[PDB]
RNA sequence: GUUAAUGUAGCUUAAUCAAAGCAAGGCACUGAAAAUGCCUAGAUGAGCCUCAGCUCCAUAAACACCA
């Protein structure tokens, strides 16, 4: 029933969503953040981690981006949280990485493209 | 540092095959020119 | 501060044949040779070869060869130059043709009167000249023969300070064309040498980072 | 009538001078992100954060804690650079690598998880959900211990309670069992 | 708005400009409009060179302008026969160009470069520096 | 007035079915892609010593014309010039055999 | 041998979850670059100590020196 936030529209990403995932790609680490419009990031997987960085090898690999995703689909399900939006750049979207991301957290139970309002 | 840019495949998408030819010029010097001949030498007068 | 003012040269033999391959460069050579003839469409001489292998078996139910044994004698008959003119001889650090693979460099053997002198070839340029041109005159002038060397730059390669008076050695890149050198037993000695043998015979400190700006290959 | 900038101006930095000697993003990608840096930062010009409501902005933090467990910093670095040469060593890791193929057991990662960085998630999780605005009103605490509480939906069957996940009454209509490690001097004392 | 403080914050076009001489000056002399041509038998060689040239000037901060390929020549070369006394044979070759157009150097830089070019040279590369007029 | 050659030709069309197979094992593939890192570090290197060695030279180029500017300023009038000689500079690549 | 400083990967982070970001490489993709995709290597200057201290080594900047 909240508020999400229409608006913007000439800018990118929208920012219209209680919840966005966010994926950033250093040329070392794959880092999976979980954000709230407020910016504030609300659950987080990332490879500089110790407990995911150790178990594994090559932190930029592909390997790497499926295993965050479910690290971070099980850390989302453990927080309540079991919907949020992502909006990757059309490129990023083909690359395999992102897909088998997406597949992790599809799998982990993590639903991607948020209900709608209600009486919006 | 003679080497360095001297390994390399054809680098277009459809090609014939290439082979390794000695090609000898006018000199007494010898060059590898990659040419579809599978002949192991040609040399010019 | 009287200053004593010396040109001096820089003298780059091109290196003449290609070196043999790092194991590494030979096994990527290798897989450069298969990858590429992975990809490859076709051949004529193959289709040829092919072709003709197919239908010669339903010609006699019912060349390639020749071309192949041909260029194999051709190619074996014929018999090609030495790699090494320098170690069948093995000796002479004073011949200019001694070494195909590297880049080889000029010295020269001094005894002057107050001074024991192993020098990269120098010159004394005049106030009145510029160190290009002293540096061309000495260069003919000196080794007695005549050169055809390419100079790259009006700039110089490198300098180095003695002080007792000041004093300087500025020192020039000259890329020999072809050499012609005139009384090739004259007692003079010119040593035509690599990086290495650079870093051997030179005892100074102004020669020892001459090899600092030196081409390493 | 021109007024004077207060502080600095964004662009004011880089030469307009000679702009071909200037290097460029010429990647969309790090443009975006250069951006969200420039968006976080404290600007002298009315923005979106201003009044969009960071929820009282820069805030002092009273803080009732458990004192952080006091470890080495070089021994520890040393230890995960040696467990990591040994991690990289094998060649039977970069073949599960190359090919596609690999996998994290998910319970050691959820216990280092629990004895590391956790402390600080479950903390922000519960910032986020207003624990600490109802409760201590401005009070920030890291839960250093882990308390593992579960309810018993029947036989066979255990309904754990996370932060902040979401559980029925039917199945909360008996107390849970609780779990956390403490040697015993100690006491405690549990609230819901 | 002209009257506020933030005014021009927008103000971006300076920045990004969307609308020959060598200058020789005998201390800083700046000598520009220079063609690297690189010519050779092999296609795959000179397309690998011309590329390690192109590469190595963007690491050293050398600005290169237009980089493209020039006509290939095609060769017929007749060798004589021993048999028939003037009669001839065929063999046919190709002559591939590239080339590389750099806008500005120094004299130091330009003693400098031609160093590694050259010392970089794979074989059968024939190597060629000329002034920005040409005609295709 | 340009024409390139860069176009493919009309001969290699419909031969195309001279080059069907391509299979590699574990072995071969593996070998290729472990070569390929090899390679990459390898090359990494080379770049390194190679960008190291003309920063040492044009450091030598600095030392040595701040020598010369410091000694006779009328020689870094001379030699800061860059000369005409340099025009049509011709070079040619090392061969297989010496003539 | 003397003074002002230092020794993080090529430049700049952190040193209470943690050695971080960016350059820079390879291969694939189109003619070259560029972007993108799949990949690669990396550091707390070295020796002990207390749980910042003492030296060494080396660079650098001067001076002295040496030729
Ligand atoms: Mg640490």
């Amino acid at each position: 029933v909240a508020r999400k936030e229409r608006g913007w529209g000439t800018v990118w990403p929208s920012r219209e969503f209680w919840h966005r995932l966010r994926v950033i790609r250093t040329q070392h680490h794959i880092e999976a953040l979980v954000e709230h419009r407020n910016g504030q990031v609300v659950v987080s997987a990332s490879t500089r981690e110790w407990a995911i960085k150790k178990h594994l090898y090559s932190t930029r690999n592909v390997v790497a981006c499926e295993s965050v995703g479910r690290v971070l689909a099980e850390r989302c399900l453990e927080a309540g949280i079991n919907f949020m939006v992502y909006h990757p750049t059309p490129w990023e979207a083909a690359s395999d990485s992102i897909k088998r991301l997406q597949h992790a957290m599809t799998e982990g139970g993590v639903v991607l493209r948020e209900p709608r309002r209600i009486y919006e | 540092d003679c080497n360095r840019a001297l390994l390399t495949r054809l680098h277009r998408q459809t090609y014939a095959r290439l082979y390794p030819v000695l090609l000898v010029k006018q000199d007494g010097s010898t060059i590898h020119i990659r040419y579809r001949e599978p002949r192991r030498m040609l040399t010019m007068p | 501060s009287p200053w004593r003012l010396l040109g001096a040269l820089c003298l780059q033999r091109p290196p003449l044949v290609t070196k043999p391959l790092t194991p590494l460069q030979e096994e990527m050579a290798d897989l450069l040779q298969q990858i590429e003839i992975e990809r490859s469409l076709y051949s004529d001489h193959e289709l040829r070869a092919l072709d003709e292998a197919q239908q010669l078996a339903k010609k006699k139910s019912d060349l390639a060869q020749d071309l192949e044994d041909m260029w194999e004698q051709k190619f074996l008959h014929f018999k090609l130059g030495a790699r090494l003119t320098e170690a069948d001889k093995k000796d002479d650090r004073t011949s200019l043709h001694r070494k195909l693979d590297r880049n080889l460099i000029l010295l020269v053997r001094e005894k002057l009167g107050d001074q024991d002198i192993w020098m990269l070839p120098q010159s004394d340029w005049q106030p009145g000249e510029t160190l290009r041109q002293t540096a061309e005159r000495t260069l003919a002038t000196l080794s007695e023969n005549n050169m055809e060397a390419k100079f790259l730059g009006n700039a110089p390669c490198g300098h180095y300070k003695f002080k007792f008076l000041g004093a300087k050695v500025f020192f020039f890149k000259a890329l020999l064309l072809t050499g012609d050198f005139s009384q090739a037993g004259k007692k003079g000695h010119h040593v035509w040498v690599s990086k290495e043998e650079l870093g051997d015979y030179l005892k100074p400190k102004y020669l020892a980072q001459v090899r600092r700006f030196l081409l390493d290959l | 009538r021109r007024a004077a900038p207060l502080g600095p101006m964004p662009n004011e930095d880089i030469d307009v001078s000679d702009l071909e000697r200037l290097k460029k993003y010429r990647s969309f990608d790090r443009y975006r992100r250069r951006a969200e840096q420039e968006a976080r930062k404290p600007h002298w010009w009315r923005t979106y954060r201003e009044h969009f409501g960071e929820e009282s902005g820069p805030k002092d933090r009273v803080d009732i804690g458990l004192p952080p467990p006091k470890v080495s910093r070089t021994q520890q670095l040393l230890e995960r650079k040696q467990a990591l040469r040994e991690l990289r060593a094998n060649v039977e890791e970069e073949r599960a690598a190359r090919l596609q193929t690999a996998r994290i057991p998910l319970e050691a990662v959820r216990a280092e998880w629990e004895r590391t960085c956790g402390p600080y998630h479950k903390q922000r999780l519960a910032e986020y959900c207003g624990l600490y605005r109802d409760l201590f009103h401005g009070a920030t605490f890291v839960p250093r211990v882990p308390l593992h509480v579960a309810y018993a939906v029947g036989e066979d069957d255990l309904m754990p309670v996370y932060h902040g996940n979401e559980v029925t009454p039917t199945e909360a209509a008996q107390a849970p069992e609780v779990t956390y490690e403490a040697d015993e001097g100690s006491l405690w004392t549990l609230l819901l | 708005y002209r009257s506020k403080p933030t005014h021009g914050i927008g103000r971006y076009k300076h920045l990004v400009k969307a609308q020959v001489r060598p200058i020789n000056l005998g201390t800083d002399y700046e000598y520009g409009v220079l063609n690297i041509h690189l010519i050779a038998y092999d296609m795959a060689l000179a397309e690998s060179y011309a590329q390690y040239v192109h590469n190595l000037c963007n690491h050293l901060a050398i600005k290169v302008e237009e980089s493209y390929a020039m006509p290939t020549k095609t060769m017929e070369v007749l060798q004589l026969q021993e048999q028939g006394s003037k009669m001839f044979l065929d063999a046919v070759l190709t002559t591939h160009e590239r080339v590389v157009q750099i806008s500005g150097l120094s004299a130091t830089f330009a003693e400098i470069f031609l160093e590694i070019i050259h010392s970089n040279l794979p074989e059968g590369v024939k190597l060629s520096v000329r002034e920005h007029t040409e005609e295709d | 007035i340009p024409i390139e050659d860069f176009i493919t030709p009309v001969k290699f069309l419909n031969k195309e079915r001279q080059r069907p197979p391509v299979e590699l094992p574990f072995e071969e593939s593996e070998r290729r892609a472990l070569l390929l890192k090899r390679w990459s570090l390898y090359k990494q290197r080379e770049h390194e010593m190679e960008r190291s060695a003309i920063r040492s030279l044009l450091e030598a180029q600095e030392e040595a014309l701040q020598e010369l500017r410091l000694s006779s300023p009328e020689l870094h009038a001379e030699a800061t010039k860059r000369d005409p000689s340099l025009f049509p500079f011709e070079r040619q690549g090392p061969d297989y055999t010496p003539p």
